[PDB]
RNA sequence: CUUGAGUCUCGUAGAGGGGGGUAGAAUUCCAGGUGUAGCGGUGAAAUGCGUAGAGAUCUGGAGGAAUACCGGUGGCGAAGGCGGCCCCCUGGACGAAGACUGACGCUCAGGUGCGAAAGCGUGGGGAGCAAACAGGAUUAGAUACCCUGGUAGUCCACGCCGUAAACGAUGUCGACUUGGAGGUUGUGCCCUUGAGGCGUGGCUUCCGGAGCUAACGCGUUAAGUCGACCGCCUGGGGAGUAC
């Protein structure tokens, strides 16, 4: 994630870090993997967004 | 979306991150999803797209 | 699986006379062209067992389809049989 | 007979080699039947990411309607041709002819 | 003492401390500072505020080289992550660019079992 | 005889299988530059790594494993299971204009084959992770949970093992029985001038009616209503143990 602005005006912009990578792909990374884990506790969440 | 020569088609369908968008936000079918995917894959295997950011 | 050459040519040699390939003899024959073919692919690389349960799927089918012919008509079982080089 | 969408980039500092590449691969091809469809040179490009140092490449196209034996053996001095670097080839899916 | 005038600034935003390595446009590190040795340990120097007291703490050390404007190179989650590019700029560095440099593995290495309680 | 089953033609989607290449991200390790007193770890710590110069940062090199995003309520497979891209070899499924065969079908004791992970043999490989093991910590104790390391193994080839909550805890085949919302794929009609709308096959989610059920629930993908064949149960412990 790149980002360069011309005209000095100190703004972050951190919705970039913060719109994929960043945290979220780290900390499901920090601990072990998954396995059988994922194909159900993250499937767990259509028994979610279903409603 | 067919092609993957056509670079200019599949910049739409990459964020600034490089990686593809989602189906449901482009909103696009699956069937075409999928055929796009491959496209865009074996595009930045012939540097003509990017991975990522960095290279 | 067979190339749609191969196809038409082994239906007219064995088919009732052309256009069909309903023909028991066909059929039959048909299957022992893969059946044979694929010997090589599976004489090589062995480890292709989802492969092979479609290679039976046709020996255990040619064998209804002979057995078949045989009530149906001795005759052209016998004769099928000969063309083929089968049944031991 | 099989169709292939077969594109190779050579090293710039190799661009005078393009040409020559070309009309060996193509004559290979339609020596044996061969039969082309599509011959573009783009030439020198800038990459997406410098793929083993240098970010310019020389992409060429074919999509060439040849037997495998032939495409398999181009496949091959491709490896043997420290001039040409990434190479990727398709099958069939109907003849293409222009664009691109 | 060869007046750079504008590098780059690495941060190592690591979830139990963070440091700062000032370096020119190259990699040749110029100075560095850590959380950890700005004073507080553990329970303490792996908080916000203790980036700040070290990022600030680099330039004290590596704005005798004349440096003007420089990047930033932050990678890693924790805290300090925004913290150390702040205190950065407010230094009057003429801040430029700031790219995540953070690791992002395509699904390669298998990541340790770890925490279980 | 043609409606079951099958063959042919042409299309369609797919992480179906076997073989061989190959790409980028990352980890680790080795070498060198910059640089200097910490790094690492936890709830704190400590072990450990640091002035023989670590960590950080940059450059070059070595290697193994897995393929972010796409990705899904998704797809394929008999099941086990199968995700980067490319080629080669190869299996099945589905739709449809039809053409052909003519009951060639369904089920299946024994039999034969396929079988996650772990494990076993021979020879390779070995980055990361990690039984064993060794330290540090916590505790009354801590042969654990946590931290620092780390062997088998995990990876490959070939042979063996044949088990699992091998689970939908629901055998296979076929026919019937209100509906709703959605996914995926084939195909037909429609100014298709459209995103499109309407039909109509395959596979698939959730909801629910009748009915069924001890209840929970299932509910046209039934656990409803039926027919064909097979497997299995007959109180708990002892015991899936002994012989
Ligand atoms: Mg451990
Ligand atoms: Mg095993
Ligand atoms: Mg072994
Ligand atoms: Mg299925
Ligand atoms: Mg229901």
């Amino acid at each position: 994630i790149k980002v360069r602005e011309n005209e000095p005006f100190d703004v972050a912009l951190r919705r970039f870090k913060r719109s994929c990578e960043k945290a979220g792909v780290l900390a499901e990374v920090r601990r072990r993997e998954f396995y059988e884990k994922p194909t159900t506790e993250r499937k767990r969440a259509k028994a979610s967004a279903v409603k | 979306e067919i092609d993957y020569k056509d670079i200019a088609t599949l910049k739409n369908y990459i964020t600034e991150s490089g990686k593809i968008v989602p189906s449901r936000i482009t909103g696009t079918r699956a069937k075409y999803q999928r055929q796009l995917a491959r496209a865009i894959k074996r595009a930045r295997y012939l540097s003509l797209l990017p991975y990522t950011d960095r290279h | 699986s067979l190339s749609t050459e191969a196809t038409a040519k082994i239906v007219s040699e064995f088919g009732r006379d052309a256009n069909d390939t309903g023909s028991t003899e066909v059929q039959v024959a048909l299957l022992t062209a893969q059946i044979n073919h694929l010997q090589g692919h599976f004489a090589e690389h062995k480890k292709d067992h989802h492969s092979r349960r479609g290679l039976l799927r046709m020996v255990s089918q040619r064998r209804k389809l002979l057995d078949y012919l045989k009530r149906k008509d001795v005759a052209r079982y016998t004769q099928l049989i000969e063309r083929l080089g089968l049944r031991r | 007979m099989r169709h292939y969408e077969i594109v190779f980039m050579v090293h710039p500092d190799q661009s005078e080699q393009v040409p020559g590449m070309i009309e060996r691969y193509t004559a290979a091809i339609t020596g044996a039947e061969g039969k082309i469809h599509r011959l573009e040179d783009w030439g020198r490009r800038q990459l997406a990411y410098p793929i083993n140092k240098l970010h310019k490449a020389h992409y060429v196209l074919m999509n060439v309607e040849a037997p495998q034996e032939v495409i398999d053996e181009l496949e091959t001095t491709f490896r043997f041709n420290d001039a040409v670097i990434r190479s990727m080839v398709m099958r069939t899916k109907h003849a293409v002819t222009e664009a691109s | 003492r060869k007046q750079v005038s504008d590098g780059v600034a690495h941060i190592h935003a690591s979830f139990n401390n963070t440091i700062v390595t000032i370096t020119d446009r190259q990699g040749n590190a110029l100075g560095w500072a850590t959380a950890g040795g700005s004073g507080f340990r553990g329970s303490r120097k792996s908080t916000p505020f203790a980036a700040q007291v070290a990022a600030e703490r680099c330039a004290d050390a590596v704005k005798e080289y004349g440096i003007k404007n420089l990047e930033v190179m932050v990678k890693g989650p924790g805290p300090g992550r925004e913290s150390t590019i702040r205190a950065l700029n407010a230094a009057g560095f003429r801040i430029t660019n700031i790219t995540d440099v953070t690791p992002i593995p395509h699904n390669g290495c298998r990541p340790p079992k770890k925490r279980r309680v």
